Order: structure tokens, then sequence, then C-alpha cells
């Protein structure tokens, strides 16, 4: 799923700016 | 037509007071633009209690109110070094000529041998980033009753020519009452035609600030689409392992959409995330009303918000004065002022 995808991303946590 | 005379009359009313509203708000902000404030306290009347987030945010306590703050420290030597001198002075600057019910407000400002003092008031129920995550999406309704708050706050800071360029939920704070406050002006911009600059954050960037072309205020709308898809889905529409692979998704602008998303909700998406200029909402002939007269919005009384007499779907607990439990823990470095001054020149202005 989408979700499952985001979780795998690692980008679930605070992003920070480039 | 959509409206009866009625309802055609009222809306042309509000639309009228909008402006009548904007332009007193202008002469306002013009006035404290022009002629600043600086030095309205010193480091010794706080104590400093916690770290509120990472230069760094801590809760203090005014020794003689005992009112808390939160004051954010920045080092001069490590905003020489990264190039940040004239966004820390331009974030002071905006933060003390603005005025609005969803904006920050900064109490005191004052600078020492090693750092720059910004004293603001104390949001304290933590990041909209946590909520979010702690309950995983937020139900239509409550999305909406953020997102206007969002809605109202770049209309007025567009009409100030101010472009805000960092929205995301890590820096939308929620207060006692359960509304907004943004805080974070470090990448604002005060400019009435184009600019160019590559600055934000990977998931919330709108196209025409990745690719080289200029860009205006038209990418706090993309943007604001980025976080009414997030606030709703649980997870922003455009992500990946690397940032690379994200810009490629975002200039594709193929979004997909959860299936429990309403159809009014994916029409406004549509209609901000929208890669052609010439289309997006918010950057049409319309203006802002485009979006506030938006079917998703339909229920919105935009009054009662800015009034704030709409009840909160949230309202966060609050064990008392000074408690911190909705936000994060960090580590606790002590504040360090030099016998000597450093980078006074730079920072005059501060
Ligand atoms: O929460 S903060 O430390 C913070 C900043 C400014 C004013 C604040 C007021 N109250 C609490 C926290 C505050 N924060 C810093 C990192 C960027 N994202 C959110 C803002």
């Amino acid at each position: 799923t989408t979700y499952a995808d985001f979780i795998a991303s690692g980008r679930t946590g605070r992003r920070n700016a480039i | 037509g959509h409206m009866g005379n009625a309802a055609a009359a009222k809306k042309g009313s509000e639309q009228e007071s909008v402006k009548e509203f904007l332009a007193k708000a202008k002469e306002e902000f013009l006035k404290k633009w022009e002629s600043p404030s600086q030095n309205t306290a010193q480091l010794d009347h706080f104590d400093r209690i916690k770290t509120l987030g990472t230069g760094r945010v801590m809760l203090v306590k005014h020794k003689e109110t005992g009112n808390h703050y939160a004051m954010k420290i920045l080092d001069k030597q490590k905003v020489v070094k990264l190039k940040q001198i004239e966004h820390t002075l331009n974030e002071k600057r905006i933060l003390q000529a603005v005025n609005f019910p969803f904006l920050v407000k900064l109490e005191f400002s004052f600078k020492d041998n090693s750092n720059l003092y910004m004293v603001m008031e104390y949001v304290p129920g933590g990041e909209m980033f946590s909520h979010l995550r702690r309950i995983g999406r937020f139900s239509e309704p409550h999305a909406r009753f953020y997102a206007a708050q969002i809605v109202l706050t770049f209309e007025y800071l567009h009409s100030l020519d101010l472009i805000y360029r960092d929205l995301k939920p890590e820096n939308l704070l929620i207060d006692q009452q359960g509304y907004i406050q943004v805080t974070d002006f470090g990448f604002a911009k005060r400019v009435k035609g184009r600019t160019w600059t590559l600055c934000g954050t990977p998931e919330y960037l709108a196209p025409e600030i990745i690719l080289s072309k200029g860009y205006n205020k038209a990418v706090d709308w993309w943007a604001l689409g980025v976080l009414i898809y997030e606030m709703a889905a649980g997870y922003p529409p455009f992500f990946a392992d690397q940032p690379i692979q994200i810009y490629e998704k975002i200039v594709s602008g193929k979004v997909r959409f959860p299936s429990h998303f309403s159809s009014d909700l994916k029409d406004l998406l549509r209609n901000l995330l929208q890669v052609d200029l010439t289309k997006r909402f918010g950057n049409l002939k319309n203006g802002v009303n485009d979006i506030k007269n938006h079917k998703w919005f339909a229920t919105t009384d935009w009054i009662a918000i800015y009034q704030r007499k709409v009840e909160a779907p949230f309202i966060p607990k609050f064990k008392g004065p000074g408690d911190t439990s909705n936000f994060d823990d960090y580590e606790e470095e002590e504040i360090r002022v030099s016998i000597n001054e450093k980078c006074g020149k730079e920072f005059t202005e501060f």
C-alpha cells in the first residue's frame, strides 16, 4: 500500500529543510 | 447561477471587507517594517527551564512576572558559518512587524557577545506533526479547521508581499485553545514579483522551486495542497527514499489520493497541486477567493475562524504553566557567553 511505502521510505520523522 | 441575489450580495460584501481589512493591515505592517523594535530585555531577566526544540528554542520564565516564554537562541558565529546572516535578521524584522491571530508573537529580543535571542509567546500544545503522527490522520472537518487558519494567514502574509516557503506540520504549533500558530520565518522573503531561491523541505516544494524558472507567492498555495493532503491522508502526496526521487515525482505532478478522500477534497487538491501556474488555485484572476469559495470550504465561517469563535476539534492537555509534555526531549547544552564580542558589525540591526 501507499502507507507501507511511506513507512519504508524512512521519511516518517521530522523533515529538515534542504 | 450558483447564488441567488441574497447569497451573491453577502459574498461580495465579505470580499470587499477583506480588501478593507488588508489595506489597513498593510499600513500597520509597513510602519513597523520601517522602524523596528530592538533590545527590549536582557538574558538575566529569565531562568532557562528546558529545550523545546532545535539553533535551539528553550522554555524560559520571566523572573519578574513569572510568565513563561519560548526563547530562540542563535549562535552568531554559527549563523555566519552557514551564510544565514540575512535570514536571521529578516526573521526578526518580520516577526516584529506582523500581527495576526495565527502568527507567533515576539515579546522580546536582544543580543550579547555570542548570541542573538528572540523571546516569543509559549505555545504549549506542541507541533501539529506530533499530533498528526500520533492519531495517524485527521478527519476532513478537523483538517479543514487547521487549513482555514493557514488560508487566512497566507492571505494576510501575501497582502504584505511576503512569501512564506516553510509550511509543514513540523512548523505549526497548537495553542491552548486548539488553534494554529505559525513560527518559522527563516525562509520568508518580502518580494513583489518573482524570486528564485532553492529553499524549503523536499516533500513541500512546488515544481517551479525545483526547476530553474522563477516563482512567486503561488508556491505557498502548492504547499497548502501538500499540507491538506498530509493532514487528511496521514502521509504526503510525493515521497521517496531520497529527495532527488521526490523532486522527480513532484515535477511529474501525477497525484493519487486515498480512497477515503471526499470528491470535494480531491477537487480542491487537484487545483492546488497543479503544476500549470496558469491553472493553480490561488494564482488566478480571482485570487484567494477560488480557494475560500471552494465547496470543500462551504461550511467554513471565515470571520468566526479569525475571531477564534469556532470550537476547536482538539484541545491539548495542559497540566499547568510551564508544562512541556507535548514536546519531545532534547539534550541540554549550557548557554555560554564569551568574554569577547563576536560578529558585532554583521548583527548591528538585531
Ligand atoms: O517548537 S519550537 O521550538 C518553537 C519555536 C518558536 C516558538 C515556539 C513557541 N512555543 C513553543 C515552541 C516554539 N520550533 C522550532 C523548530 C521549528 N519547528 C517548530 C518551531
